[PDB]
């Protein structure tokens, strides 16, 4: 079965920069390679097809080459529809492989995350659960760094992490980290604080709130 | 045009079969024959197995032969994915792709649990904390412990659109979701606004409406 190596996995580009994705098989599949290319939420369409072979329709700022066991994609001028997953799919012989795939998101200016957080409410406390959430709005780059600290005990194990996906309008992202404990361990504890790291804080800022049932 | 009709989402308990459709409009099986791929959530994609009806060929991957079952009826231009003895690891969604992948189907989402449709908890993400009005504030509803998926949340009936995130759903070790819509609001309007989340969720016929509103927390 061949594989196809696909590289980058992650990119970052410009509107209007000049991309190239490559994929390099295993064995010899002689020209039968296609790229495909998936939008966000779901929607895929095949872009190429035998390499180089752009689908009808298919804007001409998209062409493939081949060097050998290397398979690219490349795309002349990114416009912003270029915001998506690409995939290639061999198919010289049974069964068809795909690439693991290259996410390209668009690049912007550090910007500095915007840093809540939220006590659980009165009413999930008498259902036991409480839940403490740590929103991190509009930042980049996505690399995050959310250390949930009760008391000053750094927490582990307990808090869930959700990315929003980047903003169509100014680019940035979202985080929002869940932390859960239960209403005994909650109310045995006073300072809950969030530690964010970002490359756009000179330090780690935090946020915390006492115990104080309001 | 000539299209991939692709079977609604399903909700199977672990053990179980599933059948998946697909069918083409216009062109046949015969002509375009097809291709099933899967994807879990937030991964690659995989191919599965294909069918070429004509020849009466069935290729599959080693990792899904036995456990894949693809079958395609001639006259209705439909082929079938049949997945058996389903867990966890079969969650995912599949697309259906035809003769050289010219056309994908939407794909159709499969969820295999055992846990059972529930009715979201919406609880009150409130600000005001260490603050009182002044600058930028921001409120939000948590909807936790629900299943299946999704949930759709509208603030102030739709009127309310710029500065809402709606994050992605996290599933939890219960094996029920949860998920957060935070709002970015003027610190000045919290008293004078009244912010309401419409958190619906169809499964359950779940629909409610959360105020949010400032506390000295």
């Amino acid at each position: 079965d061949i594989q196809m190596t696909q590289s980058p996995s992650s990119l970052s580009a410009s509107l209007g920069e000049r991309v190239s994705l490559t994929c390099r098989a295993s064995q010899e599949i002689n020209g039968y390679l296609g790229w495909l290319q998936q939008k966000p939420d779901g929607t895929i369409k095949r872009l190429i097809y035998a390499a180089s072979t752009l689908h009808s329709g298919v804007p001409k700022r998209f062409s493939g080459s081949r060097s050998g066991s290397d398979y690219s994609l490349t795309i002349s001028s990114l416009e912003s529809e270029d915001f998506a997953d690409y995939y290639c799919l061999q198919y010289a012989s049974y069964p068809r492989t795909f690439g693991g795939g290259t996410k390209v998101e668009i690049k912007r200016t550090v910007a500095a995350p915007s840093v809540f957080i939220f006590p659980p409410s009165d009413e999930q406390l008498k259902s036991g659960t409480a839940s403490v959430v740590c929103l991190l709005n509009n930042f980049y780059p996505r690399e995050a760094k959310v250390q949930w600290k009760v008391d000053n005990a750094l927490q582990s194990g307990n808090s869930q992490e959700s990315v929003t996906e980047q903003d169509s309008k100014d680019s940035t992202y979202s985080l929002s980290s869940t932390l859960t404990l239960s209403k005994a361990d909650y109310e045995k504890h006073k300072v809950y604080a969030c530690e964010v790291t970002h490359q756009g804080l000179s330090s780690p800022v935090t946020k915390s709130f006492n115990r104080g049932e309001c | 045009q000539v299209q991939l009709q692709q079977s609604g989402a399903e909700l199977v308990k672990p053990g179980a079969s599933v059948k998946l459709s697909c069918t083409a409009s216009g062109f046949n099986i015969k002509d375009t024959y097809m291709h099933w791929v899967k994807q879990r959530p937030k991964q690659g994609l995989e191919w599965i197995g294909r069918i070429d009806p004509a020849n009466v060929d069935t290729k599959y991957d080693p990792k899904f032969q036995d456990k894949a079952t693809i079958t395609a009826d001639t006259s209705s231009k439909t082929t079938y994915l049949q997945l058996s003895s389903l867990t966890s690891e079969d969650t995912a969604v599949y697309y259906c792709a035809s003769y050289y992948g010219i056309y994908w189907g939407q794909g159709t989402t499969l969820t295999v649990s055992s846990a059972s449709t529930k009715g979201p908890s919406v609880f009150p993400l409130a600000p005001s904390s260490k603050s009182t009005s002044g600058g930028t504030a921001a409120l939000g509803c948590l909807v936790k412990d629900y299943f299946p998926e999704p949930v759709t949340v509208s603030w102030n009936s739709g009127a309310l659109t710029s500065g809402v995130h709606t994050f992605p759903a996290v599933l939890q070790s219960s094996g029920l979701y949860s998920l957060s819509s935070v709002v970015t609001v003027p610190s000045s309007s919290l008293g004078t606004q009244t912010y309401i989340c419409n958190v619906n969720h169809k499964p359950s016929n779940t629909k409610v409406d959360k105020k949010v509103e400032p506390k000295s927390c």
